């Protein structure tokens, strides 16, 4: 009935990619002279005011466990972190043998924890040598076959670089935005499992503030949720998959060191220095680490009461300790103002629960040569720190997981895990997706053009 | 005001009225060094190519620009009726997307091909 | 401003035989918009001048199929094949390419 | 008839000039608004940056009517509160220098809603078409 | 009916064709103009000069009075150069690489005619006949 | 026993023997979308209108 063909340029269409986001930081902490591993000179400063735009009647699909943003943010944060430890000093004269004996003076009982290692290091001048002392701990240590021999645990996989001294470890908010022709959508849906139809679909400009925390076997500092503890896997049937759980009210967890450490420098070579441990005053005492018992109850309560219904409704919810493996995976492992510990999670996850001021002191160990990001050849020897360092902190989820059932029923046994750094932020990047807008369309009109 | 993509989930008659707001978010203005100079050209290459498409047509600097090519290949099997006031704009691209690539040649062929060709013999005289 | 230097001043030249001339610049005549401005004059006695050759080698208006010009840059020559009695006179180079327009020297030209 | 170079207002060289008559050689600065490791990158982005700001102008253009074209007339009107002045004393004694410190803070008035008329003059031809 | 797609000749395929009909096929040519750390900075470079090469192009197309038009005839008379073959032998007995070979240098003489004669001093008119 | 003045601060490069270090002239020209203003005046003295551009 005189219908034609009608071009429109503009129209509000969109469609799945995959594109590459870029920085925004807020201008607060912006101008400081202080220097993080996770640069900020190279972010561009974010918007005085977020601009929210709510959609309504648009009903769109969201998938937590295959988003690009992820990867992304792990791909950024690896490349982040091998570039904060280029310019400064490399330990390679390290791999010298040494005379290690035990520290005894004041042990509470930490009885073979720290030695006393001396050795032979080169000095400024090419043709002389001087003789030092340090305090290692006993992880880092291996003897090779009363003072005994001992080498460092990485002088046969690689030599490796010291942690620059001038930067700081203290994660900070990074906002990530899409280019020009690419949208981000928000689910504003409380009750979201990450996967499925949200009914609440708000257009952002871009993501909030997204701390890089690392840690294993908790979560530290993240979002807490709105209304109930949330439950999100990709498959709860199957047993080979993590489960993420996120608090509604976060449980407090205080650590410290309790030993007054001394920091000396050894000259190495022209322009080059080595921080060692010189001695220790006052007393020595064990790392760890305390979570209040009645809110922690609560808290495994309430994750017991929300776990129940996927799985049946009269089985009872056992907590177990790890397994076994590496030292990074069955331990609470993080960061307290530089300083790696390594926790015994094995008193929090101890209850069997049935359908019918007091703390809880977890101890904790300090290794001075890690190797993370899940690598092989390089280390990050982090330097000593003078003083006694605290840390109040926040958890706010969990990372479970399932063993294999026997009798298909009556027993369900959860035991934390980890290991892989994407959990981490998927928990944080659940209710973003990135569209690509197409604004060429065509619609049938009556027009006829003027010949 | 309804800014960037607020009429989403409008209707047809609705939507058209803010074509200018979408049509301007389209351009705006090591480690996050090669990252926005690799997407500003792709930015860039997209709307140039577009720009480009629309204009090969008729419809050179128009935000609404309606031809006649008769309503053939696109079988929508649908009457205007309720069409521009009981559907969005996402749900059209749904119905038709198999018949736009024989859409998109009967504009180039059919139409500002064939009809430069006569203008370019009538101002001859 | 740039001045033009016209080699020779007399060429005596046999009704019937190829001649030649040329005219030098100090400074390169190349302009902005990609051109080299250079106009060949031809002066004759008691009768309105004639633009021969005009953008270094290109034939103007005219000139029966016998003035051709050639040159690059800061050299440049005229060609004349089949010389004719009409052919006397005196020859100019002149510049465009800036202000102010300059001319050249000269060269007469007569029957030997 | 065949062309001097000398009589060539370069670039910029119609700065003093008035508005009458500095209207007639706007090719010139048109024109060079598309011209051609470490210090390999900064040219590069500064390239990129040059070309993506020429079309934010040109997109400017393409709303309002004047696409394709450097002098370009619309129907806005003029209130006396922008610039009480005749056109004896705008276009023959006033540089554009000049003039574009006046009109400095009433521009965003008249680049916004003012000028984008055009979409009551899209749907307005629309209609009138589909009328036969 | 039809029922092959072996007729189409594709990018350049009209290339030893006669002119009229090489001037069918623009649409095919004008396609392929916009097409899609070391080694990065190269390949990026070279998308960057495409961008600016096609950008210049259609400034050029559009200083004259051709903006948007693939065939568009002007108001210049032809003496630009003289070239004395007439409308027969041009059209059907020769192609658009030999066209090129003809008329190589009598080039930026044409270009001068185009942006001086026949826009600028017609929008000037044009102008001038509204504003009466 | 005397030592070099800089082993307490770092270890530097010699310089190449084949380069030189006499200088040459440097012009730098502005790219497309900017300008260049010169000031022809003979007594400028820095800040200042300049009535020769
Ligand atoms: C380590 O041994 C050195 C002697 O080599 C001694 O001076 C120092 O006090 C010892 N440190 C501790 C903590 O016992
Ligand atoms: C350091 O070298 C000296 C010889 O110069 C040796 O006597 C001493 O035992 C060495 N110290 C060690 C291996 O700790
Ligand atoms: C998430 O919720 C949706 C309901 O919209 C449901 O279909 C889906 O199975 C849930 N996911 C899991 C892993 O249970
Ligand atoms: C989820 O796990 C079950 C049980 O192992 C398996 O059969 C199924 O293929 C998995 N994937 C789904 C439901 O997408
Ligand atoms: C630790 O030792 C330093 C001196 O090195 C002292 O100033 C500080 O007060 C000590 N800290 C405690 C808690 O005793
Ligand atoms: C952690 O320390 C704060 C004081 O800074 C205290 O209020 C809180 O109760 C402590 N947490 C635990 C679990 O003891
Ligand atoms: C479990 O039983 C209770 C009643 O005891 C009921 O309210 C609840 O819905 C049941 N949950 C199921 C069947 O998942
Ligand atoms: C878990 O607890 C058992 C005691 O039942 C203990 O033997 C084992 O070492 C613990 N594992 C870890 C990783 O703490
Ligand atoms: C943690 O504690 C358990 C028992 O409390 C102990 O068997 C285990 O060795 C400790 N360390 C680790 C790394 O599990
Ligand atoms: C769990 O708690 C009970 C009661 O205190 C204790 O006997 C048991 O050893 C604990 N389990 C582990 C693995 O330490
Ligand atoms: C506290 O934890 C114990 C596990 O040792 C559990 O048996 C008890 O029910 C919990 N209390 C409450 C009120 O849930
Ligand atoms: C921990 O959570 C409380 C809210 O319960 C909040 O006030 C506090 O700032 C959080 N601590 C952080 C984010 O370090
Ligand atoms: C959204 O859907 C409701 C339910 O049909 C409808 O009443 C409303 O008009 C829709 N919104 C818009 C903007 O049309
Ligand atoms: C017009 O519609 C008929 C119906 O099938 C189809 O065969 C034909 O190809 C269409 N015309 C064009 C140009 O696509
Ligand atoms: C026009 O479309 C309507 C659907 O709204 C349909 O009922 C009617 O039959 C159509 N008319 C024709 C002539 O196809
Ligand atoms: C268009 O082609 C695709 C791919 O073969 C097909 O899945 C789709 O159904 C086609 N469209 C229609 C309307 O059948
Ligand atoms: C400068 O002003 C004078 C006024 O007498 C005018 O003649 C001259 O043309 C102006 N300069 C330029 C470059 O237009
Ligand atoms: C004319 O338009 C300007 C626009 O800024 C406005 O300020 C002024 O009041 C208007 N004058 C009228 C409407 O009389
Ligand atoms: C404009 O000129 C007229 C006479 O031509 C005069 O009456 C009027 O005052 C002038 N306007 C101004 C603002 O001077
Ligand atoms: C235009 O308004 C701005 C407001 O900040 C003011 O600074 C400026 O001086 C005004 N222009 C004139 C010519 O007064
Ligand atoms: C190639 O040349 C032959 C003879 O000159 C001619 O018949 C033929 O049409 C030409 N090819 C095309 C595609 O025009
Ligand atoms: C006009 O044609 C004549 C004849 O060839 C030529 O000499 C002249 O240069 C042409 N005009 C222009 C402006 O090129
Ligand atoms: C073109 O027309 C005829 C046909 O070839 C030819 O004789 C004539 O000389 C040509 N015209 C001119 C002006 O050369
Ligand atoms: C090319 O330019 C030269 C002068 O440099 C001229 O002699 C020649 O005729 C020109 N070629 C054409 C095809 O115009």
């Amino acid at each position: 009935e005189n219908l034609w063909v009608t071009v429109y340029y503009g129209v509000p269409v969109w469609k799945d990619a995959e594109t590459t986001l870029f920085c925004a930081s807020d201008a607060k902490a912006y101008e400081t002279e202080k220097h993080n591993v996770w640069a900020t000179h190279a972010c561009v400063p974010t918007d005085p005011n977020p601009q929210e735009i709510h959609l309504e009647n648009v009903t769109e699909e969201f998938n937590m466990w295959k988003n690009n943003m992820v990867e992304q943010m792990h791909t950024d944060i690896i490349s982040l972190w091998d570039q904060s430890l280029k310019p400064c000093v490399k330990l390679t004269p390290l791999c010298v043998t040494l005379q290690c004996t035990n520290v005894t003076n004041n042990i509470t009982d930490m009885r073979g924890e720290l030695k006393n290692c001396s050795f032979n290091m080169t000095t400024e001048l090419r043709d002389k040598k001087q003789k030092v002392y340090s305090l290692f701990y006993r992880l880092d240590v291996v003897q090779i076959n009363s003072n005994k021999e001992y080498r460092l645990i990485n002088c046969n996989t690689s030599a490796c670089t010291q942690a620059c001294p001038k930067v700081s470890f203290e994660p900070i908010p990074i906002h990530y935005c899409a280019p020009a022709g690419f949208a981000i959508l928000k689910c504003k849906d409380k009750k979201f499992n990450g996967t499925g139809p949200c009914p609440s679909v708000s257009t952002v400009q871009c993501t909030h503030g997204i701390k890089p925390v690392v840690s294993t076997q908790l979560l530290l500092n993240g979002s807490l949720a709105e209304e109930e503890v949330m439950i999100r896997s990709e498959n709860i049937t199957n047993n080979a998959k993590n489960i993420l759980v996120q608090f509604n009210t976060p449980v407090q967890i205080n650590c410290t060191r309790p030993n007054n450490n001394t920091r000396k420098s050894i000259r190495i070579g022209p322009g080059q220095a080595f921080y060692a441990t010189g001695d220790i005053i006052g007393d020595i005492r064990q790392a760890h680490c305390n979570v209040s018992k009645a809110t922690w109850n609560e808290t495994l309560g309430k994750v017991v009461k929300q776990l129940r219904k996927h799985f049946g409704n009269n089985t009872i919810i056992r907590f177990a300790n790890s397994s076994g493996g590496d030292l990074e995976v069955t331990t609470h492992s993080f960061n307290c103002g530089g300083e790696f510990f390594y926790c015994n999670t094995s008193g929090l996850f101890n209850s069997t629960w049935i359908s019918n001021n007091d703390s809880i002191t977890l101890p904790c160990r300090i290794k001075q040569i890690i190797n993370m990001w899940q690598r092989i050849g390089q280390c990050m020897y982090a330097p000593p720190i003078q003083g006694v360092i605290r840390c109040v902190s926040n958890i706010t989820g969990l990372i479970l997981t399932r063993d294999g059932g026997s009798t298909n029923s009556t027993t369900e046994t959860f035991r934390p895990g980890g290991g892989d750094m994407r959990d981490n932020w998927r928990s944080e990047l659940y209710k973003y997706k990135v569209v690509k807008i197409e604004p060429l369309g065509v619609a049938p009109t009556r027009c006829k053009r003027r010949v | 005001f309804l800014g960037f993509l607020g009429a989403a989930g409008s209707t047809m008659g609705a939507a058209s009225m803010t074509l200018t707001v979408q049509a301007r978010n389209l351009l705006s203005g090591t480690v996050w060094g090669i990252k926005q100079l690799q997407a500003r050209v792709l930015a860039v290459e997209r709307y140039l190519r577009d720009q480009q498409l629309l204009g090969i047509w008729g419809c050179s600097g128009k935000l609404i620009c309606c031809t006649n090519v008769p309503w053939n290949s696109s079988w929508s099997n649908r009457n205007l009726s309720e069409i521009w006031d009981n559907m969005t704009w996402l749900q059209w691209d749904k119905e038709i997307s198999n018949y736009t690539q024989i859409i998109y040649g009967l504009l180039e062929e059919s139409q500002n091909q064939q009809e430069k060709n006569e203008q370019d013999l009538l101002a001859l005289d | 401003d740039i001045v033009m230097t016209q080699t020779p001043i007399s060429l005596p030249v046999t009704p019937g035989e190829p001649a030649s001339m040329s005219c030098r610049s100090s400074q390169s005549l190349l302009h902005s918009d990609g051109r080299t401005y250079l106009f060949w004059y031809l002066l004759r006695p008691a009768q309105a001048p004639q633009l021969l050759v005009h953008d270094v080698s290109k034939r103007a208006s005219g000139v029966p199929e016998r003035f051709s010009g050639s040159g690059s840059d800061t050299d440049f020559t005229l060609k004349i094949s089949r010389v004719e009695a009409e052919d006397v006179g005196s020859y100019y180079c002149m510049q465009g390419t800036q202000l102010p327009l300059t001319f050249g020297g000269g060269t007469n030209v007569e029957i030997k």
